[PDB]
């Protein structure tokens, strides 16, 4: 339902973007959940993790609001870049 | 054998109801 | 060689005339009307023929039992004895019978549905050098039958409607590589800055500036080129093959007469050497007709393009609102290869709209003028059905969309929503609809007033 | 209730009109 709220965001041209600490809160905790065995059950405890976003719509969120915000490089963007 | 001739009756033309009349005097 | 599903082919014949070989094609207009009428291309050389409300996309090619069988709910290749939906390349209506006359014949326009055996259309050729079944290649004339009226697309005298009578009908492809210059595209024309043609409310239009700044994406800089090679005309444009060019906003012709000055005329103007332009790699002196598409010769942003006359030799350049005026000289700067870009659909869409809005109500309002004298009673020049059939498209093509839409096609909806009513804009045609708020409040119900009778809804 | 047999039913009254009361009326009073 979340990511659903901010793709439609994205899409919405508003010839600019704002700040949206909504989005600014909700994009670092996303990106905050991110010797062989020991080594190799974190790439499977990584992959679960973004296995859980990616198939939500996650994905392309990012690549939205990139698309949208043209030349700006404000703190709006650089939340999304860190859970790019 | 109704709609083969009658696809032939577009092909070929042959007032109508007007000059039916015409011939009634005639 | 051959004809498949999506491929631009038209329709033609030469009506005798009295041993006159009247090149005559098939034009359906749309956007104010549902009629078809025809396209002189006998006088090619001096009377230009338009195209783009000629061509045609062959949108399938089925057989009579799986279209009886769809009808009760790749590329393939033409066979005669199958029904085509044929569609308009321009308006994406697709061709159909009507229920109108003009006798027991039938009229044949356009229509916005593809059900009902209207828009289908059997195939069966005219000569006993081919056959049933087989392939369909190019210069196979044919006779094609409709499928609801089970008519035969007759032309009269000029009347093309259906009947039960037949005559022949020539198919001449137009077209079948993308980033490239093909044949009847709508383009842009980078300079630094673009070409453009001066703004309304008039000159009447007709010199030619050059400017950057939002013009450039906007109405008026937008060129349609065209080809005198009738046939084949959507083939890949090459260096040195004729342009006529025709402007797509104001519905006027580029010509050049360097006597004068680079001319903004009509049809009738623009005959060969009053406007064969051709385009060059270098600006020097240095193929001429293939039967086909021909090869991707030129591509879109990366072109340098020498824009040369072929009747006087000169080569366009600007002079020195920001008025560079382009004039052809005989040599010119290094400016002069310029950069292309071409425009999307919608956009060309709209902007054929424009010049047929204007032609439409300049009509009208001078329609309305003869009959602002006190005493005329001859003025039957004043279009009301193809003023109120227009007007409930118009009011159609900028229906907002409903609630009952998915959100990212919505958005689309609305992002031409938008671009098409910016177009109208700055075009001022709200200031030639509003000159006809004028002209039409002068009574309360007229005129005549049979053929205006519909005074009151027109107006709503 | 059929397919197409309609469409000649369209196609044969198509090309009359009906005007058929000089048949029906004109002569059936002499």
């Amino acid at each position: 339902q979340l990511i659903l709220l901010f793709s439609r965001t994205a899409l919405t041209e508003k010839c600019k973007l704002e700040e949206d600490f909504l989005y600014m809160a909700y994009a670092d905790i996303m990106a905050k959940s991110c010797s062989f065995e020991e080594k190799e059950m974190e790439k499977q405890k990584l992959l679960y993790q973004q296995a859980r976003l990616h198939d939500r719509g996650a994905a392309e969120m990012v690549l939205q609001t990139i698309s949208a915000s043209k030349g700006e490089t404000g703190p709006m963007v650089a939340a999304t870049l860190k859970l790019g | 054998n109704a709609n083969v001739v009658v696809r032939l009756l577009i092909r070929r033309p042959e007032g109508l109801l007007a000059a039916m009349e015409e011939a009634i005097k005639i | 060689q051959f004809l498949r599903t999506d491929d631009e082919v038209v329709l033609q014949c030469t009506a005798t005339i009295h041993k006159e070989q009247q090149k005559l094609c098939l034009a359906a207009e749309g956007f104010g009307n549902r009629l078809c009428f025809l396209e002189s291309t006998s006088n090619s050389k001096n009377v230009p023929p338009d195209l783009s409300i000629c061509t045609f996309v062959l949108e399938q090619s089925l057989s009579v039992r799986a279209l009886q069988e769809m009808l009760a709910n790749g590329h393939r290749t033409l066979l005669y004895g199958h029904a085509i939906l044929l569609r308009h390349s321009y308006s994406g209506m697709y061709l159909c019978c009507l229920s109108t006359s003009r006798k027991l014949a039938f009229d044949v326009g356009l229509q916005e549905d593809t059900t009902g055996e209207a828009c289908w259309w059997t195939i069966h050729p005219a000569s006993k050098q081919r056959s049933e079944g087989e392939k369909v290649r190019v210069g196979d004339d044919l006779i094609l039958v409709s499928v609801s009226s089970e008519r035969y697309l007759h032309l009269s005298y000029l009347h093309v409607d259906a009947a039960f009578q037949q005559t022949l009908w020539s198919v001449a492809p137009i077209s079948s590589a993308q980033g490239y210059l093909i044949g009847g595209d709508v383009l842009r024309l980078l300079h630094g800055e673009c070409l453009t043609v001066p703004s309304g409310e008039h000159e009447q239009r007709r010199t030619v500036h050059y400017e950057g700044g939002a013009v450039s994406v906007h109405a008026r800089s937008l060129w349609r080129l065209e080809t005198l090679r009738v046939a084949w005309s959507g083939s890949h444009i090459r260096w040195g093959q004729p342009f006529r060019l025709r402007h797509v906003t104001t519905g006027k012709y580029l010509s050049l007469m360097e006597d004068k000055s680079l001319l903004l005329m009509d049809k009738e103007k623009a005959d060969v050497k009053s406007t064969a332009f051709t385009f060059r790699s270098s600006k020097e002196k240095l193929r001429k007709e293939v039967d086909g598409m021909g090869t991707s010769e030129i591509k879109y942003g990366d072109s340098v393009c020498f824009i040369q006359h072929i009747g006087t030799g000169l080569w366009l350049t600007y002079q020195s609102s920001i008025q560079r005026k382009a004039i052809m000289h005989h040599e010119g700067h290094m400016d002069d290869g310029l950069n292309l870009s071409r425009s999307q659909h919608e956009e060309s869409r709209t902007a054929r709209v424009i010049r047929s809005t204007v032609f439409l109500f300049n009509r009208f309002i001078r329609g309305l003028d003869a009959l602002s004298k006190k005493a005329k009673a001859s003025t039957v020049d004043l279009p009301i059905e193809s003023v109120s059939l227009s007007l409930q498209d118009l009011i159609g093509y900028f229906h907002p969309p409903d609630e009952h839409l998915e959100h990212e096609d919505k958005q689309n909806r609305l992002r031409a929503l938008k671009n098409r009513q910016n177009l109208f804009q700055e075009e001022g045609m709200i200031n030639l609809v509003l000159e006809c708020i004028d002209r039409l409040h002068v009574y309360s119900s007229v005129a005549g007033r049979e053929a205006g009778e519909s005074w009151k809804s027109i107006l709503n | 209730a059929k397919g197409e047999a309609i469409r000649i039913r369209s196609i044969l009254r198509s090309l009359i009109p009906l005007g058929d009361l000089v048949g029906v009326i004109s002569i059936a009073f002499q």
